[PDB]
RNA sequence: GAAAGCGGCUCUCUGGCCUGUAACUGACACUGAGGCUCGAAAGCGUGGGGAGCAAACAGGAUUAGAUACCCUGGUAGUCCACGCCGUAAACGAUGAGUGCUAGAUGUAGGGAGCUAUAAGUUCUCUGUAUCGCAGCUAACGCAAUAAGCACUCCGCCUGGG
RNA sequence: GGUGCAUGGUUGUCGUCAGCUCGUGUCGUGAGAUGUUGGGUUAAGUCCCGCAACGAGCGCAACCCCUAUUGUUAGUUGCCA
């Protein structure tokens, strides 16, 4: 594609496995429609490989996306990390091709219980209406007390 | 020592709730229903109250802290004047849980209910600029809130009365757990077989909290 | 990244170690004078450091010292300061000052609690229950927020290791932190341990306002 | 204060976002060898930590089985999950035959000798509740004297 | 209806329950290996019928590519008599018989009262939900058409590939 | 010099996030729930309403400079109305 940039950041630089490197990304180039710029950068380390440091960076012409990823050995961090940008761009298929995914309230009296209708001077009393909304337990059916406006205890009452 | 169902008849005692959703266990007390409220004859429930009218005498004269809530809408006023002439305070707001085996809550709800409440009683109030207003929202506001009342009380009383427990499941649980008894006024909406005593009692009425929690503290006076 | 409580305070918001003023030569008996510091620190050897401010003067130096108690450092009865400010005499040459205070209270001393739990973690202590210990010792001794650090290195080992009861109200993000605060490395065969000791007994701390 | 017994410190965990949090738990179980047993848990980060929740545990739920001297009263179970534990009295005093977390209970509850393997698991935290039913299962003499309503000289 | 399943309409002969009932037999009961029957869905045999749909395949997008999703079609096949496979998430991954019992609850169709100057309620049986007592399990949950407590017929099951 | 997945300390980042936590307590065999769920609002876990809860922090927010209005100082080498 575009354009690389290879580095072996600890060891020196071998272009038989980049070589594979090469054409992996060979395989992005069978995955590209630009391959803009990558970048190798790799790291390995003393004590037998207690680790393998790989790294490649991604800048496609709209997404950028790196890898600094390990395994045991470096051939198998080439391997198994470069399986990953494939299984990466198997993540990327839909995530780049797929750009379409695809008054008085008319209601009941709100107490619940019946209420008879000498408690209505104190359910009038027990919310703080001039009426009493209560379904009268004395009087069959329903009675409320009002508040005359003389000062008495009034009766808003069919009765 | 009874003050009967010959009284206790239209201030809105022994009826039930809204005739749906009652309990099974419990109708061997409540028989009717019509007009939307259950009313309860005079045949079991008189000296069942009774009852109470003998313990509520002998939990009270031995000397020992009581305690009333009257969380529920119209029996707030009732747990107050029976607070005052029960002697021990009163649970009037809705319940907090956590409130018994927690002691710093209780504890705090002490020291910043009257103690930090002596920083306003005395010169802290009115040496600090209007960022003490808020101050006095956490304590005109909070302590109100966080009232509680317990700071007259050093020690677990010996009844945990209450309107309601089947609005109050907290306070039951939390006095069964270390051995408190309880005293309610349980209607249909209950099953008080964990309860102690079945008083058949709603409270949106005219004076029903009034009458029993009444002579409840009546007999707590005559107990102390 | 932590910020440095003392590291925004010392300076300008509490007011200097070297707090006199100069003309030209500011840096010069500025830094200098701080080496001076470092012989103090460095020939307390046989003593305990707590504080120390040298000043220069309008008689060109005045030497502010602090100690962490009277009855042992400055000398079997005081000539050890003496005997050595005279030394310092012979160091730099210059009327040369004592002052005799110490610094009240040294178990609220940041240096002479996590500093002397630090040589007794020298000495191998186990450094939970010194944590627990002493920041229990000064905490009970008030302290409104405190709390402290230590730092791992145990025979070939990773960074640091927890910390525990680092506790108290230190705000450190607020513009009210007063706080005495040390750290410190212990250098071994196994390794260094920091020690961050947090003292918060004073709320605020601002030194920077005079009309 | 009781006479005391751990059983181990658990290993649990809180997933945190950007980690993992160490979750400190722990198991005691507690008692003055008369019959009376708790069992405490703790919760925490560290050690000393889970001893104050081991007795904030174990003060509570500590209850007294009907030591009729040193023995059981009969031949009870345990069950609860995995935890099945039968116990049984058999002769006494000569050999504390249980298991390991419950050789510790008939310490805490001073029995002379059982006869306690036990099946289903031995994951301690449904062994101590299986104990706690198989101490729960016992009625007693007095009440076969007492509540079946007629004082039955097998115990008089 | 044991399930599989069963819905224009009308006839033909056709089981199976439940409600009541003791009129009557006087235990005739429950099962159930074996053996037997029925039985999804396709497909297979012969012979028809061949609208619409659609395996197979083609054409056009699709992209790196499309033997796929979309579209255009379009064969087998779907339907009718007439024989077969015997395997389905068969399910509710919950065998059959019967006993027990908190209740809130659906709806059928009877039996009975019922509410009477037309209204509208209560009990009883099989049905099929939903919550939830007890019980209950690893938990999830079940709970009157029990994942609760019993017994008789059978069956399965032994760490994974 | 080597050895910063061996060293301390400093150190840049996410993130100037608004979230993170913890204690008491309850509940759940257990990890786990509680704060943190809550009603709008904010930049805010801001407060606030119900709440098994309550409190404590860590906090942007709060305290620090600088500039943005006026008095006390008034000629120094700088101001002349």
């Amino acid at each position: 594609m575009i354009k690389f940039n290879i580095r072996g950041e600890n060891v020196e630089v071998t272009d038989a496995i980049r070589a594979y490197v090469e054409d992996k990304i060979g395989k992005l180039d069978k995955y590209f429609n630009d391959g803009h710029e990558v970048t190798a950068y790799v790291n390995l380390k003393v004590y037998t490989e207690k680790r393998a440091k790989v790294e490649v960076t991604l800048p496609a012409k709209n997404v950028t996306l790196r890898a600094e990823d390990t395994s045991q050995d470096m051939y198998s961090s080439i391997d198994f990390v470069e399986e990953k940008l494939e299984r990466q761009i198997r993540k990327y298929k839909t995530r780049m091709n797929r750009k379409p995914r695809n008054d008085i309230v008319r209601t009941k009296h709100v107490a619940l219980k019946p209420m008879d209708a000498e408690e209505a001077v104190l359910q009038m009393d027990m919310l703080g209406h001039d009426f009493y909304v209560f379904t009268d337990a004395d009087s069959n059916g329903t009675h409320v007390v009002y508040r005359r406006t003389d000062g008495r205890y009034g009766l808003i009452e069919t009765e | 020592s009874v003050i009967s169902m010959k009284q206790l008849l239209e201030a809105g005692v022994h009826f039930g709730h809204q005739t749906r959703r009652w309990n099974p266990k419990m109708k061997p007390y409540i028989f009717t229903e019509r007009n939307g409220i259950h009313v309860i004859d005079l045949q079991k429930t008189v000296k069942l109250v009774d009852d109470a009218y003998n313990y509520v005498k002998n939990a009270s004269q031995e000397g020992a802290v009581v305690l009333f809530v009257g969380t529920k809408k119209q029996a707030a006023e009732a747990v107050k004047e029976e607070a005052l002439r029960a002697g021990q305070y009163y649970v009037n707001h809705r319940w907090l849980g956590g409130m018994l085996t927690n002691w710093n809550t209780i504890q705090t709800r002490v020291t910043r209910l009257k103690e930090i409440n002596k920083m306003e009683e005395e010169g802290t109030f009115e040496v600090l600029p209007k960022k003490e207003v808020v101050l006095l929202n956490k304590e005109r506001e909070r302590l109100e809130k966080f009232i509680g009342g317990i700071a007259d009380m050093p020690r677990i009383p010996d009844v945990m009365y209450i309107v309601d427990p089947h609005a109050e499941q907290i306070a039951v649980k939390e006095a069964k757990t270390l051995g408190i008894p309880v005293v309610a006024m349980v209607d249909t909406n209950a099953d008080p077989e964990p309860i102690d005593v079945v008083i058949p009692a709603n409270d949106d009425a005219i004076r029903a909290v009034k009458l029993i929690t009444a002579k409840m503290a009546d007999a707590i006076i005559e107990g102390r | 990244q932590k910020v440095h409580p003392i590291g925004m305070r010392v300076g300008v918001i509490r007011d200097w170690d070297a707090k006199w003023y100069a003309e030209k030569e500011y840096a010069d008996y500025l830094h200098e004078d701080l080496a001076i510091r470092q012989l103090i620190q460095t020939k307390l050897a046989d003593a305990s450091v707590s504080l120390i401010e040298t000043e220069r003067a309008i008689n060109k130096v005045i030497v502010t010292l602090h100690t962490a108690k009277p009855g042992m450092v400055i000398g079997k009865s005081g000539a050890n300061v003496d005997a050595l400010r005279a030394e310092l005499n012979k160091l730099t040459g210059k009327q040369v000052h004592i002052n005799i205070v110490e610094i009240k209270k040294p178990d609220l001393d940041a240096h002479l609690v996590g500093e002397g739990i630090a040589k007794q973690l020298e000495a191998r202590i186990a450094f939970r229950r010194a944590q627990k210990q002493a920041i229990q010792r000064a905490m009970r001794a008030g302290a409104k927020g405190i709390k402290t650090q230590v730092s791992g290195r145990l025979n070939g080992a990773d960074i640091a290791r927890a910390e525990g009861y680092s506790e108290g109200t230190v705000p450190l993000h607020t513009l009210r932190a007063d706080i005495d605060y040390a750290w410190e490395e212990a250098d071994t065969t196994y390794g260094k341990l920091g020690v961050k000791v947090w003292i918060y007994r004073g709320e605020v701390l601002p030194t920077k306002k005079s009309v | 204060e009781f006479e005391e017994r751990v059983v181990s410190i658990n290993r649990v965990t809180k997933v945190v976002k950007g980690g993992r949090r160490l979750r400190f738990a722990a198991l005691v179980v507690v008692g003055d060898r008369n019959g009376r047993v708790g069992f405490g848990t703790g919760k925490a980060q560290e050690v000393p930590e889970a001893i104050r929740k081991a007795i904030e545990a174990a003060k509570k739920n500590l209850i007294t089985v009907p030591m009729v001297g040193t023995t059981l009263p009969h031949e009870a179970l345990g069950v609860f999950g995995g935890g099945k534990i039968l116990l049984k009295p058999a002769v006494e005093g000569a050999g504390v035959a249980a298991g390991g977390a419950v050789r510790a209970v008939l310490e805490l509850a001073g029995v002379a000798d059982v006869t306690s393997k036990s099946l289903g698991s031995n994951t301690p935290i449904n062994v101590v509740r299986a104990t706690v039913d198989g101490l729960t299962q016992l009625k007693r003499a007095e009440e076969v004297a007492a509540l079946r309503g007629k004082s039955v000289s097998d115990f008089a």
